[PDB]
RNA sequence: AAAAAAAAAA
RNA sequence: AAAAAAA
């Protein structure tokens, strides 16, 4: 088990995940 | 030499801890935080008990903590911290009684009693900062069961009420989401998920974090961001001559320059989710960049689109 | 010759600010619109608590409120508005009673405070239609914090609980979402984020909003939609000779790759016209276009 | 011709 | 910086 998000910050855009993108 | 607050942090965590207190480990001053922010907040054994509002299931719960002993002299907190025989005498001292309210003891005009309240104020305010700062830590390589959304790790950290009284804008929680959704006044401050907080071992010199630091690139990623942010950020560290463990700071980000690209459906018209990213098409959002500002200027970072967790485990491998 | 309901705002208004009251300014009506409200409401310094169920922080609040001294004569309300020596007569023989209900004064059959209380629930309506068109209006150029997804746009404007209260059709906020996200009766209304409201100069005095009368986009964009609209909107107005900020109206939205050829329909002086999306909020428009 | 009124009304 | 202030 593991989580592939990575939120907004500093200015960036959120990912529902990483893989996807 | 030091503020108030630094001060008063270092006498209480000195007082209460003797000589085990190690002033150099971060692990060592967030467990002394820790301590100190439960003896603060009576959360600890054989303190009063708070019944104001409270339900049976928590008057029940609170009675209990008030009948079970209070923590014996010596008893071993977390892993290198060794409580003293004199603890129990600042705790009475110190510790403003249950209930104390600033405009009480200004009414009652005791200069001492005002000298006190203000330096619990500021020990919370300092224990949350630790707090919070242990918790990203902690986040970089163990991941939290309660998140698995982004709408979950909006909240980041999840800490109790206390925590967010003290320091609102550094701590996220069920509090946090209470006070976000309901009406923003002026005193509302906004979850600043990523606001830069030195190290603990650096918080209580009071010495700013800044560029050519030597930090580990765990404790610098905790200090200015969590696990689960971009991995972009770990190009503000590099390694120093030798590989070795400790490194240097080489660049702090920034989060200013925050805007909406939204389009709400109208008139018959559909949403957007975005404005750029729609184009014709092209959802390829990987050209962002992280502005960093380095010593010889400001420069900006492509983003590379993973999670600082699983960069850290992947490139030690 | 005005209707009953901009006849007792515009009376309400010269009791309680004397000349000082402008009619043509949007920020002036505005404003006293806003202190109206709070007047009929119960908000005010010095009115009575609200008691009924009120939590210990509530309640000290009410406590405070109700024992804090009222306004005085000559205060400043706004920038341009001052309170005069009539105020506090106006607040005493008009604002109902706290917790008055129109079902006592109607069984009690007593015509003047039946008469009071309609004229207080048209300027309860007629001052909050002018609070969500000054939303609007500053919507335009100061987007707020809260909206950061779609689903928290869908509920703007983000307004109190009377001002729902009194137009549940155009007012959004919490108590919205809590209408729409819960049980449902017949006497529901559908939040409109875009229903026509004729700018406050235009709204005090009966006139309704149409093509050929003189316009700032800024109003008609606020009348029209808000800050999160599309931008083709923009396309309803046209700058005046020499521009000065003052243009026309020349049309009104209806209805009020693939995904970027969407219309919107304007109905002009010949007839609807199909007008092309922009794509770009009307704020990241205006601002683009700001210089 | 949805718009306006009267009944209701954290 | 200062002053307010619990699932």
């Amino acid at each position: 088990g593991s989580c592939f998000l990575v939120v907004a910050s500093h200015g960036l855009s959120a990912i529902a995940d990483s893989r996807i993108e | 030499e030091l503020p108030r607050n630094l001060e008063v942090f270092n006498e209480a965590c000195g007082h209460v801890f003797g000589s085990s207190f190690n002033r150099e480990d971060n692990s060592v001053i967030s467990d002394a935080a820790a301590f100190l922010f439960k003896m603060h907040t009576h959360s600890l054994d054989g303190q009063e008990a708070k019944v104001l509002r409270a339900s049976e299931k928590k008057r029940e719960r609170e009675n209990a903590k008030k009948s079970r002993k209070a923590p014996e002299a010596g008893m071993r907190v977390g892993r290198s911290l060794i409580l003293t025989s004199r603890w129990t005498e600042y705790c009475a001292t110190c510790v403003p009684a249950l209930g104390s309210k600033m405009k009480v003891i200004k009414a009652s005009g005791d200069a001492a009693m005002i000298q006190m309240m203000k330096d619990h104020n500021s020990l919370l305010r300092v224990c949350v900062r630790i707090e919070v700062w242990k918790a990203r830590y902690v986040s970089l390589v163990a991941l939290d069961e309660r998140i698995q959304t982004l709408e979950d790790a909006q909240w980041f950290p999840y800490l109790s009420g206390d925590s967010y009284r003290a320091c609102p804008g550094l701590v996220g929680g069920y509090f946090a989401k209470k006070a976000a959704a309901g009406e923003r006044g002026k005193n509302y401050k906004k979850l600043n998920q990523t606001a830069i907080i030195p190290p603990p071992r650096f918080l209580i010199i009071g010495h700013r974090l800044q560029i050519g630091d030597q930090v580990t690139l765990r404790e610098l990623l905790a200090s200015i961001a969590w696990g689960l942010c971009d991995g972009v950020l770990a190009e503000c560290w590099s390694p120093s001559q030798g590989d070795g463990s400790i490194g240097v700071v080489v660049g702090l980000p920034l989060q200013a320059t925050g805007s909406c690209f939204l389009v709400v459906a109208s008139h018959g018209l559909s949403a957007i989710a975005d404005s750029r990213i729609e184009g014709t098409g092209n959802t390829n959002l990987l050209e962002e960049c992280i502005a960093i500002q380095k010593q010889d200027g400001v420069i900006k970072c492509k983003r590379s689109g993973k999670s600082l967790y699983h960069c850290l485990k992947e490139t030690a491998g």
